[PDB]
RNA sequence: CCAUAGGUUAAUGAGGCGAACCGGGGGAACUGAAACAUCUAAGUACCCCGAGGAAAAGAAAUCAACCGAGAUUCCCCCAG
RNA sequence: UUUUGUAUAAUGGGUCAGCGACUUAUAUUCUGUAGCAAGGUUAACCGAAUAGGGGAGCCGAAGGGAAACCGAGUCUUAACU
RNA sequence: GUUUAUUAAAAACACAGCACUGUGCAAACACGAAAGUGGACGUAUACGGUGUGACGCCUGCCCGGUGCCGGGAGGUUAAU
RNA sequence: UGAACUCGCUGUGAAGAUGCAGUGUACCCGCGGCAAGACGGAAAGACCCCGUAAACCUUUACUAUAGCUUGACACUGAACA
RNA sequence: CUUUAAUGUUUGAUGUUCUAACGUUGACCCGUAAUCCGGGUUGCGGACAGUGUCUGGUGGGUAGUUUGACUGGGGCGGUCUCCUCCUAAAGAGUAACGGAGGAGCACGAAGGUUGGCUAAUCCUGGUCGGACAUCAGGAGGUUAGUGCAAUGGCAUAAGCCAGCUUGACUGCGAGCGUGACGGCGCGAGCAGGUGCGAAAGCAGGUCAUAGUGAUCCGGUGGUUCUGAAUGGAAGGGCCAUC
């Protein structure tokens, strides 16, 4: 369980909301006089995944999980489902 | 974070148990340590559980 | 439950001691179902105790004055 | 009146002080089990009738007077107790 | 009207023989397996209330 | 068609007011919790109906403890 | 009056007279005091009643334990030097 | 033309026109714990809402976000 | 509108003096004028901050709810596919 | 697993028909000199709709409230807990938005014990071979290492390897140190029970200090400790613990 306000996630930090979990590509920061600060966070969808655009204010946080991206090795095909293979821990995957 | 906790269930008739932490993703086998039992007053080998 | 000293023991009525006649002496109460006798000191009369729970020391004290304790 | 922007400070972190040091000084009659010296490393080593806790804490193992030595080839400080 | 005793204090203390109060230590509800055995033995029996926080206990319960 | 609904006349009874008390219908918020949503405030304030000199309840499908007490209301306790 | 600090150019008061602010009930606690004293005291109520009856009750003399229990001991403990 | 009566009369609002959309009439919608009225003793050349504001020339591209509309297969899903 | 027998100056001072210290000038008292001062009068600053103050307004802030909407039961039945 | 029926299926999904519930803000008749309402045939609807209870979705149309603090004004930015050093003025303690770094762990061996060992980096010689692999020798001296920052520390080594093992064990604990307190920290030794060493002895974690949060509520296991008349159980209590 993690927390990330809009002054924390800036690039390559996954967020989780309802879901599906998204990814931040690039963002700017505006701290304007009279009013609250915000950030034009250009998010990126992960599942479908085309795009989503939100303008988060100083509130609020979002759950960051999961982030993990790593190199795999394809070796197997059977019917519908496929599998992969690691080289740093040698663990199966579906 | 990584190192979760386990429950050392006594293999004797008592319901006493020790608890400790073991990293499952390094040595995935069970622990068979041999400690004191405050109920039977024996030196029973303990077995790993959740 | 209620605890009873050895001072308020020679004034029950006569010699007999039970849950009643200690209730009339107003030293235990009305809602009492269990009563005991505890070594507290200075018992004189041959007190007869029936149905109470005399711990250890008043049994060596009431019999030292001439009493008999039964269940 | 104009007001320019102000920076930040990365510093500003300190600990609770651990109250280390010599507790009972020399020629002071102590009871058995009294802490004599709290220290991180063994600045003072344990001499006669003085033990060493796991915290490198030199504790008294008998009654008597705290005594400081300069014994040893490496010129180090020991702490002894003359049993009184 | 009479004084109403705070019920959160009467269920956490008990009157001793000479006016003092005993209490239960508070470290004993969760992740204790990170603590040592010596920390989990001296917190098991009851201990007395220190005199620095004794006047608050007497004031919050007059009857007991 | 019968009969009703409806119409007219008579008989007796009711309408309205009142200082508080009582039963039922409806029912807040400020405040307290050092904020606040549960809760407290409080079934209080108030609105409405109805009855009396008092009103309401009331002669156990009740407690009790394995011994017994015999409807209701009110006061002191039990007990913060 | 409020303040680290006021002749302060800090606040208040035109002056007079009248009124105007630490209380009341019920609990509990401590000191002083009075009565009785290992015992003390009655509450409502009957009452030709601030008299006398009324001991229902409250507090103290025994504590320890979470509790059953045990008792000048007791709890923790298989037992405690 | 109208408006901040009591410091702002305007570039504000209104306006005919235009377009989207709702509504087949016991209409939509509004008021009302409800019955009932408005809409209307009208009924799509009618009515309600929204945006723009005579007129002349015009009003381009984007359906991802959000809202609306349509389809129902598959997945998740309440009381029962 | 505290009381005044109510000067200029430089300096000190809660940090810009008719009252303090030094020094200078000035008989006592009105009327007509002018507004530099008495941090003049009038409004417990409108701005700023503080208060675990209030008020409305906004929204994909939180928990709710009117209304709209779906399904089951109820009023609610009978023949066949 | 699937295509395929025979069956008692469990029953839903709709789709026609019928009328007697219900709708009728259709006409006609009457109460009635009455476009309200009520009764009467009849016509069209029709078990749909509509309403009530339960329930999911939608819901600023509306209501109750929250929207942190330090701060060389508020804001903005930054910090909030813990650890090392300096500021800190030769005990301790000591502030600032003062100078600098780290932590929200790891381990069943990297713990316990017994036995044995002593580095860094240069220099020379040496197959591939080089600034840097391994080997041989010396100078050199702990400038090395210590699971991880920093100070303190360590050669009797806490640094490194191996054999054997689980004392990283239960009930205590005289005593003091440090805190307003909640708490934290050291603890000889006793009792039971093991480990290693022939033996003396050592071990209730790791060289030490960071690796962590109080309560309430809730879950698992054990223990008649209680258990609303009794005998049980539920729920509580204790203990281990999430």
């Amino acid at each position: 369980m993690a927390t990330y306000y809009s002054n924390d996630f800036r690039a390559g930090l996954k967020i989780m909301l309802d879901g599906e979990p998204y990814a931040v590509e690039a963002s700017e920061f505006v701290k304007p006089g009279k009013g609250q600060a915000f950030a034009r966070v250009k998010l990126r969808r992960l599942l479908t995944g085309t795009r989503v655009e939100k303008t988060f204010k100083s509130t609020d946080s979002a759950e960051g999980a999961d982030v993990v991206d790593m190199n795999l090795t394809y070796l197997y095909n059977d019917g519908e489902f496929w599998h992969f293979m690691n080289n740093e821990t040698f663990e199966q995957l579906s | 974070g990584i190192r979760e906790k386990i429950k050392l269930v006594s293999s004797a008739g008592t319901g006493h148990f020790y608890t400790t932490t073991k990293n499952k993703r390094t040595k995935p086998e069970k622990l068979e340590l041999k400690k004191f039992d405050p109920v039977v007053r024996q030196h029973v080998i303990y077995k790993e559980a959740k | 439950t209620a605890e009873i000293r050895l001072s308020d023991l020679a004034k029950v009525e006569g010699g007999v001691v039970d849950l009643n006649t200690l209730k009339a002496a107003n030293i235990i109460g009305i809602q009492i179902e269990f009563a005991k006798v505890i070594l507290a000191g200075e018992v004189t009369t041959p007190v007869t105790v029936r149905g109470l729970r005399v711990t250890k020391g008043a049994r060596a004290a009431i019999e030292a004055a001439g009493g008999k304790i039964e269940e | 009146a104009h007001k320019k922007g102000l920076g930040s400070t990365r510093n500003g972190r300190d600990s609770e002080a651990k109250r280390l040091g010599v507790k009972r000084f020399g020629g002071e009659s102590v009871l058995a089990g009294s802490i004599i010296v709290r220290q991180r490393g063994t600045k003072f080593h344990a001499g006669a009738n003085v033990g060493c806790g796991r915290d490198h804490t030199l504790f008294a193992k008998a009654d008597g007077k705290v005594k400081f030595e300069v014994k040893g080839p490496k010129n180090r400080k020991f702490i002894s107790i003359e049993a009184e | 009207p009479k004084i109403k005793t705070v019920r959160g204090a009467a269920k956490r203390f008990k009157k001793t023989g000479k006016g003092g109060f005993k209490h239960k230590h508070a470290n004993l509800r969760h992740i204790l397996t990170k603590k040592a055995t010596k920390r989990k033995r001296h917190l098991r029996p009851k201990a007395m209330v220190s005199k620095g926080d004794l006047g608050l206990v007497i004031a919050c319960l007059p009857y007991a």
